RNA sequence: UGCACUGCGUAG
RNA sequence: CUACGCAGUG
């Protein structure tokens, strides 16, 4: 009973925290645009996520996908903010290169913000 | 036999390495895990000894 | 020379090879080559591929080119032919139209259409009233169905104006309903398929209708964008606050399903939490190039990498074994089982194996007959829905899944929900679909291979609902002895001998076979999983209505088949397959194994010439099989009974959830009347999309030796009390590795070692009767080590190191 | 740190 | 029979 109340409170707190982490500016746009009001879940992060995280296994995919400080994905322009390694160290843009690729702890996690 | 005790030595060396927080570094852990797995699956004694020596050198470096 | 023909008449019937401008090869030849595949004889397939520029001869120089797992590039080569196949389909429709305009009634066969799509047959055509022509296309389309997905014929449908050269169609990202597109595709391609097709399975008359509609939807869904499929969500107001909640689901097989109790308590809180809608909405966008699978979002600011620790080593036991003469140079018994450590990218890499799951369209008539036959193997069992208070949970301290694992274990949620709340949740699941998130966890266990193994922990709600739905049938199966499925039958106390005697029952010229399923849990077609679910749910005729059963199937599909997968803080969309943490994992796989065996037998019987068969009964059986397969809609109960009896007499199966031991007649298998290993290989090729190697398959000529391997145990015939019995023994390496290496250092030494070594000795005792002396010495080593451990720790305990206790465990007294 | 089956050991 | 722990099998 007491633990049941604890679980209910925890679930409600998690849902409300996610709500605080949720923004309605674009969600309302897509909801109003839809005739039926139903949208696939998968597309919600695509058209509403402010932050993008990309996992790079090797340098080849790095040049293919997000070589520069700004790249295009999901019909949107993303400008890079951070690039960390598998060890959670702040890898700089200059260090990323063919010559220094063997010295990097792949995969590389690159975090960017919507432009 | 030398092959079996070499495998056991490799296992214990990997255990102590893991207890040394080696897993914090991704590439060093990858190398150690690859060497240990090859040692376990190795069918040639000389290659097993070479890989055990390499892993022991990894431990000795720190 | 021999060409493939699909023949039907009074004298003979079946699809087989016969000795009997136009192209050299016909569509029947291609279908036969791709449905009866033998690496030794691929001349027709190679010539067809080379002639039409699918690939070059050098491609065949490379070995394992046919294998999908070893050489995925083969999928591309077959795709080069798909367009051609597509063209043929269109031409077929045109031909049918002409016949309808000419008042011609006839049966269209694959062997009368060349690979250019032209139809050159004008026989069996009888003039009728113009505009009344009704061609028969059951055999043609049904036999051609498997080829369509393998060659990806409908790929052009993803391009503007159905032209590969022109760009892809840019569908609205918010669009999720493609019912009109499905109708249009069906009308253009399968125009004369008289059976009604429902794009949305919600409107399916029965289970067979659901299978038919899902089979068509599997093919039709490949055209539509992947993002469209998945949970359907809405923004709603609850308690004056906005929430994003799932109100429907788009299934690649079942179409669009809308919840019936959509509105805008503990049950509601769990429904919301288990729903991936909130998590995905609050999660950042993710692009993961480490896998070809779809990436949904990231719930964590940083990606998480999990590693497998190395196994602990027991120096006391290894030293004791060495001192007693084991692990010497050249000894037969060696340590080949270990704990293999893995890097941080292992888990995701394992998930990448889901790439081997491909959209597979099955021969619908064959699948319908096979499911009807398979239902006979489950007639003795009884099933139904049970209440919350009738549910038995073995362990309450297991993980509740994501996000429920954060707050507690399964015990917490089972205690929190009263029986009324659980019943309310179950009834809700009978009316609505609840998508769930399944976590992928590396499993720490012994293995002889370096590959890491993953398990799928499903959410608590799905486990509870599936338990209430299926536990009655599952317990009924586990409590039955002497049946084909041997789940719940202990090997101890003579159980192994009883099972082996049951398998051998009444076989004229018995030989034994056993096969393996490569990447079974990952490469299993979605259609076969849906069929297994329907077979398990068919026990709910009285306690559930059609709508309730369909919604339960939809919930299972949204929680098992194409659920949302949580891996290292990232969400992904499972392409298909089966999850290992399901409430019905073992039994669904047993159903799949039985279905594959029945399909192999059907293919073997029909592939036979028929004329050469000198047995009137077998010829009539083949003719009636063809009749009930490609000529008759309604299920023929009498023929199903007869075929089931025939299989039981000449094909005795022992199935445990992946592992099959089959006793089969010598002469019938030799003459093609009964399936052989090659038939299973072909079935796994054109249905399971995996190549079965003969190395992993075994055939035993003599029954006295027994099955080569079953559940990792080998068999010996030994003398006990003047009676010869079959006794299972394990590989000594596995037992020795278990003894030497342990999961954690907590179980390294102490009293707890006594139980572990007692269990290992119980398992390894049968090695005493093995002719090899070291195998027997393993058990004595274990007993002596138990003695030494007891001495170090220091009357009843005597029984632990006295061999009478282990003698008793394998006698039929209990 | 999953779903089932089987067999053991300790308390009642 | 129930509670706990262990071992094997898929
Ligand atoms: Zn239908
Ligand atoms: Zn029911």
């Amino acid at each position: 009973e007491d633990k049941r109340a604890k679980v209910t409170s925890a679930m409600q707190t998690m849902l409300f925290t996610m709500l605080r982490k949720l923004d309605n500016d674009a969600l309302n746009n897509i909801i109003n645009n839809a005739r039926d009001g139903c949208v696939p879940l998968n597309i919600i992060p695509l058209t509403t996520a402010a932050k993008l995280m990309v996992v790079i296994p090797d340098y080849n995919t790095y040049k293919n996908t997000c070589d520069g400080t700004t790249f295009t994905y999901a019909s949107a322009l993303w400008e890079i903010q951070q690039v960390v390694d598998a060890d959670s160290k702040i890898v700089q843009l200059s260090e990323i290169s063919m010559d220094n690729s063997p010295n990097l702890a792949w995969p590389l996690i690159v975090t960017a913000l919507r432009a | 036999s030398k092959m079996s005790d070499v495998k056991c030595t490799s296992v214990v060396l990997l255990s102590v390495l893991q207890q040394l927080r080696v897993e914090s570094s991704s590439k060093l852990w990858a190398q150690c895990v690859q060497l240990h797995n090859d040692i376990l699956l190795a069918k040639d004694t000389t290659e097993a000894f070479e890989k055990m020596v390499s892993l022991l050198s990894v431990l000795l470096s720190m | 020379v021999y060409r493939a023909f699909d023949i039907y008449n009074d004298k003979v019937a079946g699809f087989a090879k016969f000795l009997k401008r136009l192209t050299k090869y016909t569509m029947a030849d291609l279908v036969y080559a791709l449905r009866h595949f033998d690496e030794g004889n691929c001349d027709t397939l190679k010539e067809i591929l080379v002639t039409y520029n699918c690939c070059d001869d050098d491609y065949f120089n490379k070995k394992d080119w046919y294998d999908f797992v070893e050489n995925p590039d083969i999928l591309r080569v077959y795709a080069n032919l798909g367009e051609r196949v597509r063209q043929a389909l269109l031409k077929t429709v045109q031909f049918c139209d002409a016949m309808r305009n000419a008042g011609i009634v006839g049966v269209l066969t694959l062997d009368n259409q060349d690979l250019n799509g032209n139809w050159y047959d004008f026989g069996d055509f009888i003039q009728t009233t113009p505009g009344s022509g009704v061609p028969v296309v059951d055999s043609y389309y049904s036999l051609l169905m498997p080829i369509l997905t393998l060659t990806r014929a409908l790929t052009a449908e993803s391009h503007v104006d159905t032209d590969l050269t022109k760009p892809y169609i840019k569908w609205d990202l918010l669009k999720y309903d493609f019912t009109e597109e499905r109708l249009k595709l069906f009308d253009r391609y399968f125009k004369y398929w008289d059976q009604t097709y429902h794009p949305n399975c919600v409107n399916c008359l029965d289970d067979r209708c659901i299978l038919h509609c899902a089979n068509f939807n599997v093919l039709f869904s490949t055209v539509f964008p992947p993002t469209s499929f998945g949970p359907l969500v809405r923004k709603i107001f609850v308690d004056g606050v906005p929430f994003v909640v799932s109100t429907g689901y788009h299934f690649r097989e079942l179409g669009v399903v809308h919840n019936q109790d959509v509105n805008l308590s503990f049950k509601e809180l769990l429904v919301y939490a288990a729903d991936p809608a909130m998590h995905a909405a609050s999660g950042n966008l993710l692009l993961d190039k480490r896998t070809t699978c779809f990436s949904v979002a990231a719930l964590t600011n940083n990606v998480a990498f999990q590693t497998v620790k190395p196994g602990n080593f027991n120096k006391d036991f290894y030293d004791f074994a060495v001192s007693k003469g084991f692990f010497k140079e050249g000894s037969s018994v060696e340590l080949k089982h270990f704990f293999f450590a893995q890097d941080g990218n292992a888990a995701i890499s394992d998930y990448d194996y889901y790439r081997y799951n491909l959209p597979t369209m099955c021969d619908i008539r064959q699948l319908l007959f096979v499911v009807e036959v398979v239902d006979k193997y489950f007639d003795c069992y009884d099933g139904g829905c049970i209440n919350a208070n009738q549910v038995i949970v073995n362990n309450l301290d297991k993980s509740a899944g994501f996000p429920f694992n954060k707050w507690g274990k399964a015990r917490l949620y089972y205690d929190s929900m009263s029986y009324e709340d659980q019943d309310a949740l179950f009834a809700y699941t009978k009316r609505n679909v609840i998508p769930t998130i399944t976590q992928m966890n590396l499993k720490y266990a012994i293995s002889a291979k370096n590959r890491a193994r993953t398990v799928a922990g499903v959410s608590i709600c799905s486990t509870m609902t599936n338990r209430q739905f299926h536990q009655k049938l599952l317990k009924s199966i586990a409590a039955t002895r002497g049946a084909t499925v041997v789940i719940g039958t202990s090997k101890f106390y003579g159980g192994w001998h009883n099972m082996l005697k049951t398998v051998y029952s009444d076989v004229e010229n018995p030989h034994l076979m056993g096969w393996d399923y490569p990447k079974c849990d990952r490469a299993m077609p979605n259609m076969l999983r849906i069929m297994a679910s329907l077979v398990l749910a068919r026990k709910h005729t009285t306690c559930c209505s059609l709508s309730h059963r369909f919604y339960r199937l939809a919930n299972e599909c949204a929680q098992v088949l194409s659920e949302m997968v949580m891996c290292g803080g990232s969400l992904y969309v499972k392409p298909g397959g089966t999850s290992s943490g399901d409430a019905t994992t073992a039994y669904a796989n047993s159903v799949f194994n039985i279905c594959q065996a029945v399909t192999a037998n059907v293919n073997a019987l029909l592939s036979t010439d028929g004329n050469k068969i000198a047995d009137k009964y077998v010829r009539n059986l083949q003719h009636r099989l063809y009749e009930c397969l490609y000529r008759n809609r309604d299920v023929d109960t009498d023929f199903v009974n007869e075929f089931y009896a025939y299989l039981r007499k000449h094909f005795s199966m022992m199935i445990l959830s992946d592992d099959a031991v089959v006793c089969f007649n010598s002469t019938y298998a030799s003459q093609g009347l009964v399936a052989s290993i090659k038939n299973f290989k072909s079935v796994l090729y054109y249905q399971n999309n995996v190549f079965m190697s003969e190395a992993k398959c075994w055939t035993e000529t003599d029954l006295t030796k027994g099955p080569h391997e079953f559940c990792s145990q080998h068999t010996m015939l030994v003398k006990q009390g003047d009676d010869y019995v079959y006794l299972p023994y394990p590989d000594p390496s596995r037992i020795l590795g278990a003894g030497c290496f342990v999961d954690d250092i907590v179980k390294t030494d102490g009293t707890l070692m006594i139980e572990r070594f007692v269990s290992l000795a119980i398992d390894a005792y049968p090695l005493t009767k093995h002719p090899n002396q070291e195998y027997a010495d393993v058990f004595h080593l274990y007993l002596q080590y138990i003695r030494k451990l007891h001495d170090e720790l220091t009357d009843n305990t005597s029984r632990y190191w006295e061999p009478e206790f282990y003698e008793a465990m394998y006698t039929p007294h209990t």
